[PDB]
């Protein structure tokens, strides 16, 4: 009702549907650590919360003073818990509260205390419905903000919405091929559908990946998605890849290519392979690439690989 | 450019004294911004500008102690602050019942830290009530909430029940073979950790995840070498010059510790580049007000200044104290509270 | 421009 800026606005101490309740002030006792100074106004709502919260009234004056609590900070769980318990007690309706938590998420899409909000009245209503669009538009200031995703895989687990997901992501894919929370995301959805077992699958996917480093070479979100899908089945198993791969070289070269084959030699070595010595100074030859001219910042870790490779096939 | 100690040192002192309207975002945890004040100044042998006496009290006064007839023990630990307006009380008599007052997960965790920094020997904290507030904390999955009202559960508080528990040398607190099958699930296709099972590996979740195996003595036993060795190529790939949290992601100052921390604890910090690591922190340092921020030429905060004195730490800056990569309190300290756990052991 | 941790 009446805002915080109107300038009509009166302290809850001047109001007279209040001249029942004390406030109740906070005290950080003789010597005061970290104190944050508060305005009139700011000390006035919450002097009035405390009182209102100390008596558990469940009242619908105290149900609007929460909004004005939350609009002086948002971030006090606190206040949150207590105006869900308002929720239930007055029986208000939660499809109006979805619209106002939209609002406070779009201000503050950082908050931890708004998206928990959102999720319990999701599970509450049990309806889905706008959550997936919502996200979206979410997603639109920051493609990577990690409270959206985390939010979008909850509902869709919780809902089963898979249906579209694998589409959303390639579509994102497309804006931008580097943003590492889709290709987790893609990850995310056929784990959770089809899985990687099926030959099918994985061709598809490996094939789908090597099409998009062609295009961004030098892209480690990419390569960490192949080598995730393949290292459990055992790299080595793949003959026609590192060939494929060692193709590339001449021209697609980057850290991230040279490691993968460092780690497909490795593979070999530990899977007792073919001209053993000969394998291992293969890698090592690259892992001396990598220190002294592809990726010398880990000069000493590339180093510390090869020492490893070689204490441990010899 | 050079260090500027002193500087720091002020700015941590202001810290502890007044904040402007405009933190006021930061009420409910102004106990962990304590934190990062005292033991930045622990990090840099300054405690004794403050009254050590004063600030315990002042703690002491944010636990939640139990009641006379003890039916609120699945809620106590320490409060982020005084926001509910309970009358100030240092844990002198015993608990006033109050509908809503109880503790948060976190609180307890920096609470229990700054007593340690500060000297004090943890006699007035009833450490059984604590314990049985952690416990009421944890989910069937293994992880936590932060506070018994309920909220989101993550990796995050996973790695405060850890520290809890460490500080009191107690065990009980959680049910540590269900927490360590929730770390385990959070690991990625990329092989780093996230903060729950299939979302993206994160450096900081990576951090809680090891940090809360190496407190609990168990990283050996519970990922194998191929899967540290997977963990460690995953973690010295977040160099970039400083470090950033996530493929992709521009570096920000306190993965220098989140991440730099993590490859300690994993041994292999030594095999990265430490000055261009140096570098990029001194870079976002205000020589002005001193601190520092999380990007060069960007506003400092108490978080990136203790965490960019931490990052600075690893690599055992001039002038600052050897960091416990794990605990996030100076060796110092912790070795203080390896004595404090010596005396109760008899 | 900051790091919400909570
Ligand atoms: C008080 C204390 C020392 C607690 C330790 C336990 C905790 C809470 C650790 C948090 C580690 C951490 C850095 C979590 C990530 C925080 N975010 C900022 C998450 C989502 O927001 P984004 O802007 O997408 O984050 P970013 O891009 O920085 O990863
Ligand atoms: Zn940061």
């Amino acid at each position: 009702f009446l805002s915080l800026d109107s300038p009509t606005y009166v302290l809850y101490r001047d109001r007279a549907e209040w001249a029942d309740i004390d406030p109740v002030p906070q005290n950080d006792g003789p010597s005061p650590v970290v104190q944050i100074i508060y305005s009139e106004k700011f000390r006035d709502v919450y002097d009035y919360f405390r009182a209102v919260l100390q008596r558990d009234e469940r009242s619908e004056r105290a149900f609007k003073l929460t909004r004005d609590a939350i609009e002086l900070n948002a971030a006090n769980y606190t206040v949150w818990h207590f105006r869900r318990v308002l929720l239930r007690s007055l029986q208000k309706d939660l499809q109006e509260e979805m619209n106002y938590i939209i609002a406070i998420i779009e201000e503050q899409p950082k908050n931890y205390q708004v998206w928990h909000h959102r999720r319990v009245l999701v599970e509450w209503l049990k309806d889905p419905s706008q959550e997936l669009e919502f996200i979206a538009d979410i997603l639109n200031q920051d493609a990577k903000n990690y409270h959206a995703w985390q939010h979008r895989q909850w509902v869709i687990q919780e809902f089963r919405l898979w249906d579209n997901e694998l589409q959303y992501v390639d579509q994102l894919l497309k804006e931008d091929v580097r943003n590492n929370s889709v290709w987790n995301q893609r990850h995310f959805v056929i784990s959770n559908t089809t899985g990687y077992s099926d030959r099918a699958v994985l061709e598809r996917e490996v094939q789908y990946t090597l099409e998009m480093i062609k295009l961004v070479p030098h892209n480690e979100s990419a390569w960490n998605y192949l080598k995730g899908i393949l290292q459990d089945r055992g790299l080595s198993r793949y003959p026609n890849l590192l060939n494929q791969l060692l193709d590339l070289q001449p021209s697609h070269s980057s850290p991230y290519l040279i490691a993968f084959l460092v780690d497909i030699y490795e593979d070999m070595l530990e899977n007792q392979c073919d001209n053993k010595e000969d394998i291992l100074n293969k890698a090592l030859e690259l892992c001396e690439i990598l220190a002294k001219e592809k990726d010398t910042i880990r000069k000493e870790y590339w180093r510390y690989i090869g020492r490893s490779l070689q204490s441990k096939h010899s | 450019l050079d260090f500027l100690r002193d500087r720091h040192v002020r700015f941590f002192q202001r810290c502890l004294q007044v904040l402007p309207e405009r933190y006021s975002s930061l009420e409910t945890s102004r106990l962990t911004i304590a934190f990062f004040a005292l033991s930045g100044l622990d990090m840099l042998d300054s405690l004794d500008v403050v009254n050590k006496d004063d600030i315990i009290e002042w703690i002491y006064s944010l636990q939640v102690l139990p009641t006379e007839d003890r039916s609120n023990l699945d809620r106590c630990g320490f409060r982020g602050s005084s926001y509910l307006g309970i009358p100030f009380n240092p844990s002198k008599n015993p608990g006033t019942a109050h509908p809503y007052d109880s503790g948060h997960i976190a609180m307890t965790y920096t609470g229990l830290s700054c007593l340690i920094i500060l000297g004090d020997d943890l006699s007035r904290v009833d450490k059984e009530a604590c314990l049985a507030g952690l416990r009421a904390l944890q989910l069937e999955d293994g992880s936590f909430c932060a506070v018994p009202e309920g909220s989101e559960n993550d990796m995050r508080f996973v790695y405060c029940a850890s520290c809890i528990c460490y500080m009191l040398n107690n065990w009980s607190g959680m049910d540590m073979k269900k927490a360590i099958s929730y770390i385990r699930r959070s690991m990625s296709y990329d092989n780093g950790l996230a903060q729950g099972a299939g979302l993206e590996s994160h450096g900081g979740s990576t951090f809680c995840g090891i940090a809360s195996l190496c407190l609990m003595g168990k990283l050996e036993e519970v990922f194998s070498e191929k899967e540290l060795n997977r963990i460690k190529r995953w973690c010295i790939m977040r160099q970039q010059n400083g470090y950033h949290g996530r493929p992709n992601k521009p570096v920000d100052t306190c993965y220098s510790f989140w991440v730099g921390a993590t490859l300690k604890l994993l041994k292999i910090f030594q095999y990265t580049n430490f000055e261009k690591n140096r570098n990029y922190i001194l870079s976002t340092q205000d020589r002005l007000v001193g601190g520092f921020a999380k990007w060069p030429d960007s506003h400092p905060d108490a978080l990136h200044a203790y965490f960019g004195i931490c990052g600075l730490s690893l690599m055992e800056e001039s002038g600052i104290c050897k960091v416990h990569p794990a605990l996030n309190v100076s060796t110092r300290t912790s070795e203080r509270l390896r004595d404090l756990h010596q005396s109760w052991k008899t | 421009t900051k790091c919400v941790i909570m």
